[PDB]
RNA sequence: CGGCCCCCUGGACGAAGACUGACGCUCAGGUGCGAAAGCGUGGGGAGCAAACAGGAUUAGAUACCCUGGUAGUCCACGCCGUAAACGAUGUCGACUUGGAGGUUGUGCCCUUGAGGCGUGGCUUCCGGAGCUAACGCGUUAAGUCGACCGCCUGGGGAGUAC
């Protein structure tokens, strides 16, 4: 996330830039994630779970949707 | 003319936050002596009220039975849940032997003669179910003869 | 007999999937849903927003007929995209009959430039061109009486991303988005998109030739959290936006609206 | 596996036709070529139990071939081991 | 909206720097075929390719080394 | 591996007079033809039609009457683990008489009443009712 | 009676998308233009003509007919085609249990008339406002969902229904009874609880009202003959 | 089983043809492969960390938390032969309504465009008939059948003793 403030750039604005590049690299959330040791299966189940999840999100939902709630 | 036998009732709890309400389950079947056979089962607070609802269901959705005589046309099986039962046309005079809920049923449809066991499960409610399922697929000579396009004289 | 299979492929042959042929004959109208019956599965739930025309009031009753569009099938019940698209590639022919004489002639009037070049409304819609394109020369129509009369004479024109630029006076004078994603980059060049779908924290404006674009919530307008887009913009409308940030590496051009 | 060209030379030399391949002799012979290929490789990769289970699998088919050809036509049979060097 | 089925090519060229930098972060990463919309097939090879070139330092395998 | 090529038949039939399928086609063998025929004869299907000179696909067309199908039961009795030979005293009576059993004897594959009324028993192939 | 062309027309030979298509509405299905379902008028049309000549027959016997179609489409169209041969309908949410279980209905049906008789032959007046506005609404709600089964008596003897896969609460009631149906059963649908199905288009405004006129004019030369 | 490269090497699938001509399926004993930990001999040892030590916490704290930390984890060659070694579902074959995907081929089609119409392999989810004690399974069956094998017979005692 390496950034250099433009020519009559703001600071604040600058700052902001900086930022998203941040969150758009996802380091902090790679330094979470390696902050432990994570077992190999929990890693797995983790993914497995989260899937799971995701397809209930886009599939179920969307079968309730058609039907109005009142 | 029809005769309804009350095969079991039996006391069902539920649990709720005072303590146990209990409620009586009654089990009947209706039949008119001929083919006709219907069972029942109804539910309430106080077992004659049961009973009577357990009727009421019973006299609606009868159902036919083809009865060669006083016996059934040919060995046949009939299973609903743990309940499987087998039942076998017998000779005049042989009686129904036949146990419990199964017995009742019989006796109602009008079947004189059978030689028949349940197998597995003896839950009355599933066992009648069975014994009424066995009845039901049952087919006659006539019906085989138009089934398969021939006379009952083919068919022996 | 065979009279229902020579019947189907000749009601085949006397119908396209585009809105092309304009055959939805308008059954019922009522305020706010027109709908009509192109001979598809089922009617159109039709805004109104579609059928007015410059001034904000309806045209068309009983018995009219414009083409809608297609190629999408069934979300549960239902059957069209819009005819207002329709509408488009009427405008696209225009546009293109330019070529057959080297000169579209109409009226283009561009008073200023969101993004470099003045805008150009032609008809009903409004379209947004290169900054070039509105003069001939260095003429500028800011000395020019405000929203003026000329035609439009095209500047340039994108080809795939649809932004045309063009004319303004002067009668006499006569793999694919990503490689390249510095055209409309460099720091808030305003553009006019179309937007698709409102995901209850974004908006999904994108039009400039197979890109997306999210005006997710936060700017939007002049309050932050409590404005739920859906409410605040629209479905489906050609709006102010511009890109405030591309990277063209995790394709996310993330524009703006509170401009 | 076995180089394109040394396949087609074992099936010229085995087969009748030359065409065949699919003869059952020329098949044991394009096995025990393949054998006697992968003895040198496992020599030096004795760890490799992956592919040595392919080479199970091929000596097994062999073995069932042979035993095929046997009660079917046993000259052929004795022909071939012959030829091959195959103790049985 | 793949572009390597499009321009149809048989195998990604980890020479062919340029088009790998479409593919690349800013921080030096391979891009995710959600994002860029590439084929399954194409996006195994491209990544490959981005590896071979970081090994020949043509690309870098991130923004902040030197 | 293909073990049992009529019970095979026989369960192809089943799954046809199970999902009312019209016709059923399988590869011909004669034994399974003769089969196809008896079951015409006692009126369990419609026609069998076997085409084809390499390789011939046997195929019957199966009996529905009001909606429900023909064939009720169709069970192997015989079978390649376990082969089931029978007397012609102590040949069965399907449905007591109601279904058929074909029974394979000496002369040529027929109904089980069929067997008794000629005086002989034999290998039984299947019950069906 | 009915013929093909108009039919076509109106737009019964349209059906659904087909992801959303019934396997057992295969034998009706014709083919799928643009990936959506046609259905066969070649199949569908004597299938109507049946249908239509089974209603007339009922209704020469004097037999009660029932219009079903909740879809809020075609709301004001079964209303208006059960009026014109008054017969009985419902325009309106179907109440589970109308038919099976009729006699708890039957007390609703007695409030509702007993609620417009109050409003309209009494000419009393004079009651407190809110009680009156409660009343009021009351009347509303009874009028909207039994409205067209207020003289309806008993159970009808047969039950004609716009979509099956939307009225099965119906459809299966009519069944536990035994109620003749004569259900329009688009591609989606199921067509096994039905008696008399008529493979055809429920959702399009046209072909539903088409569907409605026919079965209307022969229920009137049936109750003429 | 996961950076990249090379060498040796096993299987799978598709496309057409050509050939062989039942050579097949299953398998008690038998043979092999078999996570992690563990063992032996010789190497290696960054990080992590059973054991151990101290600091907390606590009524106590032979734990959880903290600071350290050795076997081990890593490599070579042997042994061990077990795991909720799980889909808690033996293998092989046949047959029986559908939908939405993923992946990997391949035939045709103006690829007029990311497409259009098929046809094969493997695969994720939902669901019909049927099945099931129910939960659920549902063309990858727990459906309808056949072939072979393995295994169960109340709980504990015990997968223990001899």
């Amino acid at each position: 996330p390496v950034i250099k403030v433009r020519e009559n750039e703001p600071f604040d604005v600058a700052l902001r830039r900086f930022k998203r590049s941040c969150e758009k690299a996802g380091v902090l959330a790679e330094v979470r994630r390696r902050e432990f040791y994570e077992k190999p299966t929990t890693e797995r189940k983790r993914a497995k779970a989260s899937a799971v999840k995701r397809h209930a999100k886009k599939l179920a939902r969307e079968n309730a949707r058609r039907t109005r709630l009142y | 003319e029809l005769q309804e036998k009350l095969i079991a009732v039996n006391r069902v709890s539920k649990t709720v936050k005072g303590g146990r309400i209990f409620s009586f389950t009654a089990l009947t079947v209706v039949g008119d002596g001929n083919g006709r056979v219907g069972f029942g089962y109804g539910k309430a607070r106080e077992v004659p009220a049961a009973i009577q609802k357990a009727m009421e269901k019973a006299r609606r959705n009868m159902i036919n039975v083809a009865l060669n005589n006083g016996t059934l046309q040919h060995p046949v099986k009939g299973v609903h849940t743990g309940s499987r039962v087998f039942m076998q046309p017998a000779s005049e005079g042989t009686g129904i032997i036949a146990g419990g809920a199964m017995r009742a049923v019989l006796e109602v449809a009008g079947v004189h003669n059978v030689l028949a066991k349940a197998y597995g499960s003896t839950n009355p409610i599933n066992v009648v179910r069975a014994t009424i399922d066995g009845l039901e697929n049952m087919n006659s000579p006539e019906m085989v003869a138009a089934k398969r396009g021939k006379s009952v004289e083919e068919i022996l | 007999e065979s009279f229902a299979q020579l019947f189907e492929e000749s009601l085949k042959e006397i119908e396209t999937r585009p809105g092309s042929i304009v055959r939805g004959v308008v059954v019922a109208i009522d305020k706010d849903v027109v709908l009509v019956d192109a001979g598809l599965k089922s009617e159109s739930a039709i805004p109104a927003e579609q059928f007015k025309n410059a001034q904000g009031e309806l045209e068309i009753q009983v018995g009219d007929e414009v083409d809608v569009a297609l190629d999408a099938v069934e979300d549960g019940f239902g059957e069209t995209l819009l005819s207002r698209e329709k509408a488009k590639r009427h405008e696209a022919w225009i546009t293109l009959e330019k070529a057959y004489e080297d000169a579209e002639t109409v009226t283009g009037v561009i008073n200023g430039k969101v993004k470099g070049g003045f805008t150009v409304e032609l008809n009903g819609i409004r379209a947004f061109l290169p900054g070039s394109l509105v003069d001939v020369r260095p003429v500028r129509d800011t000395l020019h009486l405000e929203g003026k009369e000329l035609e439009f004479k095209v500047i340039k024109l994108d080809q795939k991303r649809n932004n045309v630029v063009v004319s303004r006076r002067a009668v006499i004078e006569s793999e694919d988005p990503w490689v390249a994603i510095a055209k409309r980059y460099p720091e808030g060049t305003k553009l006019t998109g179309r937007v698709t779908n409102l995901t209850d924290y974004g908006c999904f404006v994108e039009i400039e030739e197979g890109v997306e674009g999210l005006v997710h919530v936060s700017e939007m307008d002049w309050t932050n959290k409590n404005i739920h887009p859906s409410k605040v913009v629209n479905v489906g409308d050609v709006v102010e936006v511009m890109v405030l940030d591309i990277d063209e590496e995790r394709r996310r051009i993330s524009l703006g609206l509170k401009q | 596996s076995l180089s394109t060209e040394a396949t087609a030379k074992i099936v010229s030399e085995f087969g009748r036709d030359a065409n065949d391949t699919g003869s059952t002799e020329v098949q044991v012979a394009l096995l025990t070529a393949q054998i006697n290929h992968l003895q040198g490789h496992f020599a030096e990769h004795k760890k490799d139990h992956h592919s040595r289970r392919g080479l199970l699998r091929m000596v097994s088919q062999r073995r069932k071939l042979l035993d095929y050809l046997k009660r079917k036509d046993v000259a052929r049979y004795t022909q071939l081991i012959e030829r091959l060097g195959l103790r049985r | 909206f793949c572009r390597f089925t499009a321009e149809g090519v048989q195998e990604i060229d980890y020479k062919d720097i340029a088009t790998l930098k479409n593919y690349i972060t800013e921080s030096g990463k391979i891009v995710p075929s959600r994002i860029t919309g590439t084929r399954a097939k194409y996006q195994r090879q491209l990544a490959r390719a981005i590896k071979r070139a970081r090994y020949l330092s043509l690309l870098p395998y991130t923004d902040r080394h030197q | 591996s293909m073990q049992d090529p009529i019970a095979d038949m026989l369960t192809r039939i089943r799954n046809g007079q199970a999902a009312n399928k019209a016709a059923v086609t399988m590869p011909s063998s004669k034994l399974k033809v003769a089969i196809a025929n008896v079951l015409k004869e006692e009126g369990f299907i419609e026609d069998f039609k076997v085409e084809g000179d390499t390789k011939p696909e046997l195929e019957l067309t199966l009996k529905y009457f009001q909606g429900k199908a023909v064939v009720e039961s169709i069970q192997r009795v015989s079978r390649p683990g376990l082969r089931i030979y029978k007397r012609k005293d102590e040949l069965p009576k399907v449905m007591a008489g109601l279904g058929i059993a074909v029974v394979s004897t000496s002369k040529g594959v027929m109904t089980d009443r069929a067997a008794r009324q000629a005086g002989l028993g034999g290998e039984i192939i299947c019950y069906v009712a | 009676t009915v013929s093909m062309r108009d039919m076509l027309k109106a737009g019964v030979h349209f059906g659904h998308q087909t992801r959303y298509w019934n396997p057992k509405m295969k034998p009706f299905i014709f083919g799928a233009r643009n990936k959506v379902h046609i259905i066969n008028l070649e199949k569908t049309v004597p299938m109507f003509n049946e249908a239509l000549a089974e209603l007339n027959k009922i209704a020469s016997r004097k037999g009660k007919i029932l219009f079903v179609g909740t879809k809020r489409a075609a709301s004001e169209a079964v209303k208006d085609a059960a009026l014109s041969c008054d017969q009985f309908f419902v325009n309106h949410r179907w109440l589970g249990g109308m038919l099976t279980n009729w006699k708890t209905v039957r007390q609703s049906i007695k409030r509702l008339k007993d609620l417009e008789t109050q409003s309209q032959d009494g000419t009393f007046d004079k009651l407190t406002k809110k009680e009156a506005l409660m009343r009021t609404r009351e009347l509303e709600k009874l009028e909207n969902s039994l409205g067209g089964i207020k003289d309806m008596g008993g159970l009808p003897d047969a039950l004609f229904v716009i979509d099956a896969d939307h009225e099965h609460i119906a459809i299966k009631e009519a069944n536990n009874l035994g109620i003749p149906v004569f259900a329009i059963v688009d591609t989606n649908s199921d067509p096994d609880g039905v008696d008399f199905v008529i493979p055809g288009n429920d959702d399009a405004i046209r072909a539903v009202t088409l569907y409605l006129g026919a079965v209307a004019a022969t229920v009137r030369e049936g109750r003429s003959q």
